[PDB]
C-alpha cells in the first residue's frame, strides 16, 4: 500500500 | 556508469526433449537502459520476456529476461546485452552445466 | 523473522521527445506484488502475485491515483535536479526512490527506510530515526533544508510505522501460504572430469527462498575460501531462487572436500560429500 506525497497546508513538497 | 553482469541459464537440469525455461540474468548495471536478446543458433529469439526492473541497495538495476525452450542435443543458445558502458554487444554462451 | 514491504521507483528523462518513462515495483520480502509501468498501456497498478488479488476494486483505483502522482513527483524532481547540478537539458538522467517497513518476528515495526538517488548515487535518505536525513552532497542539502522546513519527515514516521506496518500484516496474513513460507534448498553435487588427474566438484542449491543463503567449501573440515567458485544468487523465474559453489580437486581426493549449506529453511545447516 503505497504512501501519498510530501504534502503540508495542501501543497505538495518536492526535492 | 555500470558494467552488466551477465548469467545464462536454464530453470531447470538440461535435459534433451523435455521442455525447460532459458535464462539471462543481468544485473549490477546502471543506467538501467538495456538491450537483451536471447540467441538460438545465433539468430534472435521471438516474443522473450523479461521481468519488471527492480534495483539493489547500491541502487544498480537487474532483470531477468526468458523463454520456454526444449534443449536439443545440437541446438547452442547466448544471451546478448548491449549497454551503453560497452563498446559493442556482450555474448555468453549458454553452458549447459 | 523480519518481513519486509519495499517499493522501488525509476524515472528516466527522455531529452529527445516527451515525459520520463516511470516503473514502480513493490515487494514483500523477495516477492514482486504489484507493477506500474508508464509505457504500458493499462496506465494501471497491476497485480504480480496471486494473493494481491484477493483486494477490492477500490485498492486498484489507490494504488492507481498514488503510483501515478508518484510518477509526476519524480518528473518534478528531475528537472529541479538538473537545475541543481547544472545540467544541460540534453542528457538523460535518473530518480531512484526506495521506500518501505520492515517487521520483527515480533509482528511490531521493526524499521522504516525512505531514500533517494540521482544517476544512481546516493542523494538523500532518510535516517533511522525516521526524524531526519542524511545528504550526500551539497546539492542535497538544498532539498535537506526544504524538507526540514516543510517538516515533511513526521509524516514519513506516521506512514512507515503505522500504515506500512498495517498493510505488510494484511499482505503476509492473505498471502501466508507462500509469503510465510521457508523454500529450503534442493541440493546436490556434480562431478566432472577435467582431465585425468583433476575434477570440478559443484554444489547446487536450487529452488530455495528467501534468496538470502551461504554455500561454502572445507577440506578436511577447515574453510577452502580462496579455491571456490562462487556464483551470484539468481532467480530461477518461478520465484525461487539458485546458486552453486565449486571447488577444482584432485581426482581420488574427493572424499575431503564437503559442501556446507546454510538457509533459513533448514533447521540445521546441510553437509554434502561426494
Ligand atoms: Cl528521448
Amino acid at each position: 500500500f503505497l504512501n501519498k506525497d510530501l504534502e503540508v497546508d495542501g501543497h505538495f513538497v518536492t526535492m | 556508469q555500470r558494467t552488466p553482469k551477465i548469467q545464462v541459464y536454464s530453470r531447470h537440469p538440461a535435459e534433451n526433449g523435455k521442455s525447460n525455461f532459458l535464462n539471462c540474468y543481468v544485473s549490477g548495471f546502471h543506467p538501467s537502459d538495456i538491450e537483451v536478446d536471447l540467441l538460438k543458433n545465433g539468430e534472435r529469439i521471438e516474443k522473450v520476456e523479461h521481468s519488471d526492473l527492480s534495483f539493489s541497495k547500491d541502487w544498480s538495476f537487474y532483470l531477468l529476461y526468458y523463454t520456454e525452450f526444449t534443449p536439443t542435443e545440437k541446438d547452442e543458445y547466448a544471451c546478448r546485452v548491449n549497454h551503453v558502458t560497452l563498446s559493442q554487444p556482450k555474448i555468453v554462451k549458454w553452458d549447459r552445466d | 523473522g523480519s518481513h519486509s514491504m519495499r517499493y522501488f521507483f525509476t524515472s528516466v528523462s527522455r531529452p529527445g521527445r516527451g515525459e520520463p518513462r516511470f516503473i514502480a515495483v513493490g515487494y514483500v520480502d523477495d516477492t514482486q506484488f504489484v507493477r506500474f509501468d508508464s509505457d504500458a498501456a493499462s496506465q494501471r497498478m497491476e497485480p504480480r502475485a496471486p494473493w494481491i488479488e484477493q483486494e477490492g476494486p477500490e485498492y486498484w483505483d489507490g494504488e492507481t491515483r498514488k503510483v501515478k502522482a508518484h510518477s509526476q513527483t519524480h518528473r518534478v524532481d528531475l528537472g529541479t535536479l538538473r537545475g541543481y547540478y547544472n545540467q544541460s537539458e540534453a542528457g538523460s538522467h535518473t530518480v531512484q526512490r526506495m521506500y518501505g517497513c520492515d517487521v520483527g518476528s515480533d509482528w511490531r515495526f521493526l524499521r522504516g527506510y525512505h531514500q533517494y538517488a540521482y544517476d544512481g548515487k546516493d542523494y538523500i535518505a532518510l535516517k533511522e530515526d525516521l526524524r531526519s536525513w542524511t545528504a550526500a552532497d551539497m546539492a542535497a542539502q538544498t532539498t535537506k533544508h526544504k524538507w526540514e522546513a516543510a517538516h515533511v519527515a513526521e509524516q514519513l514516521r506516521a506512514y512507515l510505522e503505522g500504515t506500512c506496518v498495517e498493510w505488510l500484516r494484511r499482505y503476509l496474513e492473505n498471502g501466508k501460504e507462500t509469503l510465510q513460507r521457508t523454500d529450503a534448498p534442493k541440493t546436490h553435487m556434480t562431478h566432472h572430469a577435467v582431465s585425468d588427474h583433476e575434477a570440478t566438484l559443484r554444489c547446487w542449491a536450487l529452488s530455495f527462498y528467501p534468496a538470502e543463503i551461504t554455500l561454502t567449501w572445507q577440506r578436511d573440515g577447515e574453510d577452502q575460501t580462496q579455491d571456490t567458485e562462487l556464483v551470484e544468487t539468481r532467480p530461477a523465474g518461478d520465484g525461487t531462487f539458485q546458486k552453486w559453489a565449486a571447488v577444482v580437486v584432485p581426482s581420488g581426493q574427493e572424499q575431503r572436500y564437503t559442501c556446507h549449506v546454510q538457509h533459513e529453511g533448514l533447521p540445521k545447516p546441510l553437509t554434502l560429500r561426494w
